[PDB]
DNA sequence: AGCGCAATCAGCTGTGACTACCT
DNA sequence: AGGTAGTCACAGCTGATTGCGCTG
């Protein structure tokens, strides 16, 4: 059982890539409110981006 | 140091089982076991591994550069004369005897018992000088107990 | 590559204790450790 | 008592002023004592403290002191009777003595002789010259459990009764409850009972001063008392042992913590005592050199306290060595004698002094006050300073010096919480990058440099990288042995990596460096001894630490003793010439690529 | 019985009080106590010496390329030799200097004997960069020094001081032939060994009389040259033992005066490159030849070139300042002011000079001891 | 292919801190 | 909302198994 373990592991250790997640922010169409104000509301996370626009 | 095979090997009746170590200010001997050689190699004097060249090689590398270490006198026994004849003789073939002879002289001990005394004063004329010397010789033999290698002397 | 040793260098050698303590000395044996006095 | 800075002020409590500034001592009502180093009159100012007080801080300019009951205990243990201590301190006092100082020192001293405990025909018996003390203690429930068969009375001349010898430690505990401290006094003077051995330490093996006050606090009044003197690793801490067993010229037991501390007792008495092999007996389970009828017995802990079966052959050496009495029963490594297995081999067999020496006398669970009672008060505390002072022992100049987290590894740090970031703050590439610094610079100087590193994980890849001897710890017995003899006679190599093996006292040559790297929680006690490796600047021992890590609260917390000790830690932020030569993990790539790596435990 | 088995020492008890306050009394002893820890003198050894015509001996085989001393044996052993020059021409001012290398089994005689400390320090660097091969021979290098040092004057001291790493010796003939006429030409040899001890080194030392050690380590090494650099004790007085030596003052030239006359330095003029054609320097006063460092013996006229302060700095050892009798201030029914400092005396002891009869407080007292060496009353 | 020394695994324990569950 | 016993890492010891070497 110790012999089978100590070897089982090393390709499952090596399977797995990437540890941490990619958290770009994929905005979608901008919203117009009022005094010139524009709101991008991501899609994957939800993340409001309000700004005003020159 | 066996104190249980001598009352066996003759008809004996022990009743002290004693011996004693001397002790002095400092440790007065380095008594040490070197096994495998520098390439990790065993110089065992094994019957099957006597003509090996690998443990000849090894033997002539540890006479060589132990000779440059301890001054004025080395006193070697080999197990046999036909071991000690046949490994000074690869010494001989190979380029290494002359780097034990440029440290130390070499003198061989052999049966004759004038050239072995001629051969015991010269060593000691060369100990008592700075120019050293090696002593080759058999441990079953007339000169491991016919002297005592004093102070200086081995 | 040439850039990558440049920024490694410029990330690692001037973190925390860097950026601080460099601006002050522009704005301004014993006890050194050998590898601080050579 | 009065809060107004949140300071505790006594300004009115010892307001007497004779001389300004000839007395340099202050007290203090609770309990304290400050010592002024700067005074012509220190070194009898330090001897008096010393005799009647254990030291809480040394540093270069005002030591501090505490008074505590078993420190009195011990004061009136030698010669000093009440009124020479008391005006003494008030001697040197500056301020006055405040009158709850007096009072709780007379309640200390006086109740001191009254209980005795002896040893006789291996039986243990209570001596009291007070009768009455005896019935006063008689109501008590937890001693009822110790007289065994009734205890008639045992009338004799002084009244006395027998104890049961397996609960000798509870009624030790209870005595000092009951305000009646216990005392082991052994008068090895006058014995006619054991059969005192031959030994005889040679007349070559001088000792320094410090050691000479140490072994006169043992023997006080001409008879041997147990106790603990703490003595630093590269100083005569073996020797004192040696030249205690000489002069109680008994038959002495000693026990070690590890199996390669009894050849290292073994070779002391060799070397400064002047006995013979065929007495010296090694009882480890290795050679069995006949422990049967001998007169120093070397062996160690985790062997005298199985709680499994024993061999045949131990289980009579046992036998035989739980039937007599010991004069002078030598522990090492005292630290750890308060464990659940380590306080009952000092009840499984019978000695009449018990000798406690260690270098780092800090433990945590606060079972060092347990000690006070197991073994006895700590007679002698060396003071580190002052010794280096001397020149006897190495000048080391600490360092902490920390290493910033890579932004690839602080995600990560910060993103895992659940253990699995001791690696993270332990492989950081920086810290790896000065650990190799260090030991390039110092082997250009021809440096003899010993690693510490804990988390062996961490150790495999951090010495394959710089392709240098490392000990894993169960590697075996002879590559060990051979690694650490090669270690210092042999130029081509000066620098090992050991992982929580030389966290005791072993055989290790000497050193001038030593980094370590990922050390334990909050030892002190471990940071003591990796320091005590070192000193025997001449030498100087460097920790690395990651920042915004927890080994940064773990490298201040573990510093406390030593700072108490007298040192000081340098912090070093930046080492110069780093990017002057070329060091591992140069790239990006490489450092990043170690994140996978460092991740890929996964142990669960 | 032992020291330690007995009573413990209390050594607090010295302190005490009568009036509750005299701990300020016993404070000042104390500090009075804490003074004059020497025995006013800075060395208390040997007070004198004698002319020493030492010859250094270097072993230059291939053990000087071993790394028991880093780098290597040759590079610690020539730049402690730098220092035991140097120290040795501090502390010996009229001494010489004489570098033999042992190479190949024959011995170069790489400087003469000579007292400039320059030339040798300049050699022994050239020779870091030598090439260590063959097997040294002690009987060549003592046969040179013998040769060297028979036609010297008996009054001096004749040593040899050997550096001998290697432990193999090739010798063409006896060596005991050779000790035993260095013995007869009273010939002192002193052998520094390096990896063990050789029974040759110590017959030698032990017959010529001097002293055989071995190195432990770098400071040991440093140590054993530190004790090789004192002078030997001297007898009384063997015979008239003198020297014709000149004093050269350092007459350097100023164009103000019309007798600035430029020359060239005899010692640079062996240059490759422009010897200094200072303005002056050094003129031998009895040829007017001109040097620029001393002490160096005139190549001329053979003069010994020496300075007059370097002999003078080891009078004070031929008249050593007698101690100043002890006087407590009360019984001294004079002047209460230091006749060194001026300082008013309030001190418990007052020391007076045997001879003047002056006043001295104990920080002049210790000054005029240890480094003025001469009363300040008895001058006047 | 019988002995015997030596390498190896099991069981217990010390040191230190981290962590899940509930009155 | 707070505190103590499991638990993990790393080391030690002793008690057996068990596996390779064992003569000119
Ligand atoms: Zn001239
Ligand atoms: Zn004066
Ligand atoms: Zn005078």
């Amino acid at each position: 059982d110790k012999k089978v373990k100590e070897l089982r592991r090393a390709v499952r250790s090596s399977v797995w890539k990437r540890e941490t997640i990619v958290h770009q922010h994929e905005y979608g169409p901008e919203e117009n409110l009022e005094d010139d104000m524009y709101r991008k509301t991501c899609t994957m996370c939800g993340h409001e981006l309000t700004y005003e626009k020159m | 140091s066996p104190l249980d095979i001598y009352p066996k090997i003759l008809d004996f009746h022990p009743v002290t089982m004693a011996t004693f170590t001397m002790t002095l200010a400092r440790v007065c001997l380095c008594p040490m076991i070197i096994g495998r050689g520098n390439d990790q190699v065993a110089i065992s004097s094994k019957f099957e591994t006597r003509e090996d060249i690998a443990v000849i090689r090894n033997y002539g590398n540890l006479l060589l550069e132990m000779s440059a270490v301890v001054p004025d006198g080395i006193v070697a026994f080999f197990t046999s004369y036909q071991y000690m004849e046949s490994t000074v003789a690869s010494w001989y073939e190979q380029g290494i005897l002359e780097n034990i002879q440029r440290n130390k002289l070499l003198f061989i001990e052999t049966q004759d018992g004038a050239e072995t005394s001629v051969a015991l004063e010269k060593y000691q004329e060369a100990c008592e000088n700075g120019r050293g010397a090696i002593l080759l010789s058999v441990a079953r033999g007339k000169v491991s107990e016919g002297i005592d290698f004093v102070h200086h002397y081995g | 590559g040439t850039s990558s040793q440049a920024e490694a260098a410029r990330i690692l050698a001037a973190s925390w204790p860097q950026n601080r303590e460099d601006e002050e000395k522009q704005k301004l044996a014993s006890h050194l450790f050998p590898f601080e006095k050579l | 008592k009065v809060d107004e800075y949140g300071a505790k002020d006594y300004r009115l409590q010892m307001p007497l002023k004779d001389d300004h500034t000839s007395r340099p001592l202050w007290v203090a009502p609770d309990g304290h004592i400050f010592l002024e180093a700067f005074s012509p009159v220190y070194k009898y100012a330090q001897d008096f403290l010393v005799a009647i007080a254990e030291p809480v801080c040394r540093p270069t300019h005002v030591h501090e002191y505490k008074l505590t009951a078993y420190s009195l205990y011990a004061a009136v243990s030698v010669g000093l009777q009440t009124s020479d201590i008391t005006e003494y301190l008030r001697k040197l006092s500056k301020t006055g003595v405040p009158d709850g100082i007096m009072q709780f020192i007379k309640l200390c001293t006086v109740s001191y002789g009254k209980v005795k405990l002896v040893l006789k025909h291996n039986r243990y018996f209570v001596e009291s010259c007070h009768p009455d003390v005896i019935q006063h203690l008689l109501q008590d429930p937890v001693i009822r459990e110790c007289r065994l068969r009734n205890s008639e009375g045992e009338a004799t001349e002084t009244v006395s009764f027998e104890v049961k010898q397996e609960m000798i430690e509870e009624l030790q505990k209870r005595c000092i409850h009951l305000e009646y401290p216990l005392l082991a006094e052994y008068d090895f003077r006058n014995d006619s009972v054991n059969p005192d051995i031959n030994i005889d330490l040679k007349p070559t093996a001088v000792l320094r001063p410090y050691q000479e006050k140490s072994l006169r606090k043992m023997f006080g009044n001409g008879r041997a008392r147990s106790g603990v003197i703490v003595l630093p690793c590269g100083a005569g801490k073996s020797l004192v042992g040696v030249t205690a067993a000489c002069t109680v010229r008994k038959r002495c037991l000693v026990l070690g913590n590890s199996a390669v501390s009894v050849e290292q007792w073994k070779a002391q008495f060799k070397m400064w005592s002047t006995i013979d092999d065929s007495q010296i007996c090694r009882f480890t389970s290795d050679a069995k050199d006949k422990p049967i009828g001998c007169s120093v017995a070397i062996s160690t802990y985790s062997m005298l306290g199985h709680t499994t079966k024993r061999s045949w052959e131990a289980e009579r050496v046992m036998e035989w060595l739980k039937t007599q009495e010991w004069g002078l029963m030598i522990l090492d490594e005292v630290h750890t004698i308060p464990a659940k297995m380590f306080r009952r081999v000092l009840t499984i067999v019978q000695a009449h002094c018990k000798l406690g020496l260690t270098a780092t006398l800090v433990r945590e669970d606060d079972k060092i006050v347990d000690l006070n009672f197991l073994i006895g008060p700590k007679l002698y505390e060396a003071n580190w300073m002052e010794l280096q002072n001397n020149g006897y022992i190495a000048k080391v100049q600490c360092a902490e010096v920390w290493c910033p987290m890579s932004p690839e590894f602080y995600r990560e740090y910060v993103a895992i919480k659940t253990k699995k970031r001791i690696l993270l703050y332990t492989m950081n590439p920086n810290k790896f990058r000065a650990c190799q610094f260090l030991i390039k610079f110092h082997e250009r100087r021809n440096d003899k440099i010993i690693v510490f590193a804990d988390n062996v994980f961490a150790l495999k890849e951090y010495a394959i990288r710089l392709n240098k001897p490392y000990i894993y710890g169960p590697t075996s017995q002879g590559e060990r042995m051979q690694i650490l003899q090669n270690f210092k006679h042999n130029p081509k190599i000066n620098t090992i990596f050991i992982s929580k093996v030389g966290d005791t006292s072993f055989d290790l040559p000497e050193a001038n460096v030593l980094i370590q790297i990922s050390s334990h929680g909050g030892s002190r006690r471990q940071e003591a001894q990796r320091l005590g490796r070192v000193l025997r600047y001449n030498a100087f021992f460097y920790s690395l630490v990651s920042q915004d890590t927890q080994e940064m609260a773990y490298s201040t917390k573990r510093q406390r003793f030593l700072v108490d000790q007298g040192y000081s830690f340098k912090v070093i932020t930046k080492l110069a010439g780093m990017e002057e030569e070329d060091l591992a993990f140069s790239t990006k790539e490489e450092q990043q690529q170690l994140l996978q790596k460092v991740l890929a435990a996964t142990d669960l | 019985t032992k020291r330690w088995e007995g009573g413990y020492e209390r050594t607090w008890e010295i302190l005490k009080e009568d009036e509750s306050g005299s701990l300020k009394a016993t404070i000042e002893d104390i500090l009075f106590k804490a003074k004059r820890k020497r025995v006013f003198e800075h060395h208390g050894q040997v007070r004198l010496g004698m002319m020493r015509h030492l010859y250094v001996v270097v072993d230059g085989s291939r053990t000087m390329e071993d790394q028991d001393l880093k780098p290597n044996r040759l590079t610690c052993t020539l730049k402690l030799l730098e220092y035991f020059v140097e120290e040795y021409f501090d502390q010996n001012p009229i001494s010489q200097i004489g570098i033999i290398v042992t190479k190949s089994k024959r011995a170069e005689k790489l400087t003469e004997l000579s007292g400039n400390p320059r030339k040798h320090i300049t050699s022994l660097k050239k020779a870091v960069d030598m090439t260590c091969h063959g097997e040294p021979s002690l009987y060549n290098s003592l046969s040179i020094a013998m040769q060297t040092l028979k036609h010297m004057p008996g009054h001096t001291s004749r040593e040899v001081l050997i550096i001998f790493s290697s432990l193999t010796t090739c010798d063409p003939s006896n060596i005991y032939d050779l000790i035993k006429t260095l013995k007869a030409a009273k010939i002192r040899v002193s052998v520094i060994g390096l990896s063990a001890e050789v029974r040759v080194c110590t017959v030698l030392a032990r017959e010529t009389g001097g002293t055989y050690h071995v190195i432990l380590d770098e400071s040991h090494y440093k140590e054993l040259l530190t004790h090789h650099v004192s002078p030997p004790p001297a007898s009384s007085s063997s015979e008239c033992s003198l020297i014709r030596m000149g004093f050269p003052q350092h007459t350097i030239a100023s164009l103000s005066d019309q007798d600035a006359k430029p020359s060239f330095s005899m010692a640079h003029l062996d240059g490759n490159t422009e010897p200094g054609l200072t303005l002056g320097g050094y003129f031998c006063p009895q040829c007017r030849a001109k040097y620029c460092e001393l002490p160096v013996e005139c190549k001329i006229c053979g003069l010994t070139l020496v300075s007059a302060p370097h002999l003078a700095r080891s009078y004070h050892h031929l008249f050593p300042l007698d101690a100043f009798q002890e006087i407590p201030l009360e019984e001294y029914n004079g002047e209460r002011f230091c006749y060194g400092c001026q300082g008013e005396l309030k001190d418990q002891h007052v020391y007076v000079c045997a001879v003047c009869q002056n006043v001295f407080c104990v920080d002049c007292d210790v000054f005029v001891h240890d480094s003025l060496h001469c009363c300040p009353g008895c001058i006047h």
